[PDB]
């Protein structure tokens, strides 16, 4: 119950890219891992102990559809060490490589994703940052959900106050999360909303708000309830029971959205049904 | 036009001819200039021609079809040749990053210059508003492309006293790919754009106004300064956009700036785009008519402020 990796253990290699709260390097550590050099460079010792606690809970997470959290380091700089996926992010498949999956396999991707999410909520873990960039397709088949939790390194602390600076990608963000108006905007249904957007990806082959090209325009209108993903764009042959499920996750008021126990259930029903 | 500009404009075209195909091995990194939430910029030396340029690197994760369109659209920038637009050498793609190669402006963006200076003098903001009004004109008339992103960090200035615009929406597909950026700190987006659509040049004029205020006082002006913070002469991104839409626009202090200036920015910050001033009107406003007559020494004020020798 004190998980830290020392220096000289982690062979930091190629610079892979940067996200909403760190920069990732492919490192080595008893095999390929993923080394994410957090953006909170100088951690306050009140922030530093909250991070330690949260790593404890991410460490005890073990699920087929979850990327293993292997602990962290602090030697050069504060960082994070997780499994290395040889797959490509679902985002890459859908919007860059434009992989041509069958509807049978699309629905399976949705099923395993709700499968993993359901375990996280079962262990009372809010992802906070569920998007198709954080979903890899390991060996081109299994789904693996990374970048979960970690509320304390995505908050930029003052001295002892975690005031969540809205960051992440604005798509996938539930309206109440956009607004940052009521304390704990991140909730199990904020994740369901995110999940619903990822269904939109799967069912349409497009990101939401394709006809809008203004970052701040989307932030304001979605937060105000004026903007909503155009479900018209769902492909011709996507199940009727599927589109309805997507629409329930996208409800503007969080309390109307379903939780994952029910959501996963819904997916398995239309799964065998064809 | 005049004679010192027709020289500098034609002298660029000559060095630009010395540059042929832009390849990533023809470049030698010198220093980092700045970074943003979607790009980083380096001062670099083009070995085949020794030119020193600036080289912005945008790492986008887009499909190649979209990417190759972006590169194509970015070649219209070989037609933008104005003393009020940053020089453009070429754009290309390599190693997963779009490079845009522009001329070095050794003073930096006014957003850097604001930090080194704290506040900027109205006499200087006078000459600045001139350049930005000329730059936006040349873009609406000669190219029918609108900047769509006027902010202090897109106004570039150099030691020869030039003020130039850059980072303007010429690539309509880059605009689409920019839209999946994460949240920023703040926003210079006019209130109609946050609701509707780019309302011709008028929606750029708002941005220029907001930017004049921020540079005039030394603080992003949303929300407006406190009662005693002002006599001393943090908000969520969503709430700023809600304030820009559902609250009266910012204004200049009180007695600290002229009335010509206070009025100039007040006409720029009208929340209705149609009632807002247009380029034709700002061009002959009192504050602009005066600040054009003033013989301000900009190049000197800049090098002073940066900390160099005139
Ligand atoms: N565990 C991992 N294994 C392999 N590649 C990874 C891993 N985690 C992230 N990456 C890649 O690293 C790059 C950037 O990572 P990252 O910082 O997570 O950005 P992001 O996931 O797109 N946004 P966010 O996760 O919300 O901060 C992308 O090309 C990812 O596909
Ligand atoms: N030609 C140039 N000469 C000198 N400095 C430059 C030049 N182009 C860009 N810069 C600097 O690079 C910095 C950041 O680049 P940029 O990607 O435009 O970010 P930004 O405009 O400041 N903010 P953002 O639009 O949110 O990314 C600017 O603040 C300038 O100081
Ligand atoms: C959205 N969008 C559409 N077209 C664009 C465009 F041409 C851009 N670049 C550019 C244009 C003219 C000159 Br001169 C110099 C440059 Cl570097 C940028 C841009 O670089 N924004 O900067 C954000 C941070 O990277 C954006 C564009
Ligand atoms: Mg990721
Ligand atoms: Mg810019």
């Amino acid at each position: 119950d004190d998980w830290e990796i020392p220096d000289g253990q982690i062979t930091v290699g190629q610079r892979i890219g940067s996200g909403s709260f760190g920069t990732v390097y492919k490192g080595k550590w008893h095999g390929d891992v993923a080394v994410k050099m957090l953006n909170v460079t100088a951690p306050t010792p009140q922030q530093l102990q909250a991070f330690k606690n949260e790593v404890g809970v991410l460490r005890k997470t073990r699920h087929v559809n979850i990327l293993l959290f292997m602990g962290y380091s602090t030697k050069p700089q504060l960082a994070i060490v997780t499994q290395w996926c040889e797959g490509s992010s679902l985002y890459h498949h859908l919007h860059i490589i434009e992989t041509k999956f069958e509807m049978i396999k699309l629905i399976d991707i949705a099923r395993q994703t709700a499968q993993g999410m359901d375990y996280l909520h079962a262990k009372s873990i809010i992802h906070r940052d569920l998007k198709s960039n954080n979903i890899f397709l390991h060996e081109d088949l299994t789904v693996k959900i990374g970048d979960f939790g970690l509320a304390t390194v995505k908050s930029r602390w003052s001295g002892s106050h975690q005031f969540e600076q809205l960051s992440g990608s604005i798509l996938w963000m539930a309206p109440e999360v956009i607004r940052m108006q009521d304390k704990n905007p991140y909730s199990f249904q904020s994740d369901v909303y995110a999940f619903g957007i990822v269904l939109y990806e799967l069912m349409t082959g497009q990101l939401p708000y394709s006809n809008i090209n203004n970052r701040d325009q989307i932030i304001f209108m979605v937060g105000r309830g004026y903007l909503s993903p155009d479900l018209s764009k769902v492909r011709s042959n996507c199940p009727k029971a599927m589109k309805r499920l997507m629409a329930e996750c996208l409800k503007k008021k969080r309390d109307e959205r379903p939780l994952f126990p029910q959501i996963l259930a819904s997916i398995e029903l239309l799964a065998r049904s064809l | 036009l005049d004679e010192q500009q027709r020289k500098r404009l034609e002298a660029f075209l000559t060095q630009k001819q010395k540059v042929g195909e832009l390849k990533d091995d023809d470049f030698e990194k010198i220093s980092e200039l700045g970074a943003g939430n979607g790009g980083v910029v380096f001062k670099v030396s083009h070995k085949p021609s020794g030119l020193v340029m600036a080289r912005k690197l945008i790492h986008l994760e887009i499909k190649p079809a979209i990417r190759n369109q972006i590169i194509r659209e970015l070649q219209v920038l070989h037609e933008c040749n104005s003393p009020y637009i940053v020089g453009f050498y070429g754009a290309f793609y390599s190693d997963g990053e779009i490079s845009i190669c522009m001329e070095h402006m050794d003073g930096g963006s006014l957003d850097q210059v604001l930090k080194k200076a704290g506040r900027i003098p109205e006499q200087i903001l006078g000459k600045v508003s001139i350049a930005v009004i000329k730059g936006l004109t040349y873009l609406r008339e000669k190219h029918k492309i609108m900047h769509r992103d006027v902010k202090p960090s897109n106004i570039l200035v150099n030691s020869r006293g030039e003020i130039k615009l850059c980072d303007f929406g010429v690539s309509g597909q880059l605009i689409d790919a920019m839209a999946n950026a994460f949240v920023g700190t703040r926003s210079y987006m006019s209130p109609e754009r946050l609701q509707g659509t780019h309302y011709s040049v008028q929606s750029d004029i708002w941005s220029m106004g907001l930017s004049l205020v921020e540079m005039a006082v030394g603080r992003y002006p949303i929300p407006p300064p406190d009662a005693k913070e002002l006599e001393l002469m943090p908000m969520a991104i969503f709430e700023l956009l809600d304030y820009i839409v559902n609250e009266p626009p910012p204004k200049l202090p009180s007695g600290v700036f002229s009335l010509e200036f206070q009025d100039f920015v007040n006409k720029c910050l009208i929340k209705n785009p149609a009632e807002r001033a247009d380029l034709k009107q700002l061009m002959v406003h009192a504050f602009i008519k005066r600040s054009d007559a003033e013989e301000v020494d900009f190049a000197g004020w800049l090098c002073s402020t940066i900390g160099l020798n005139q």
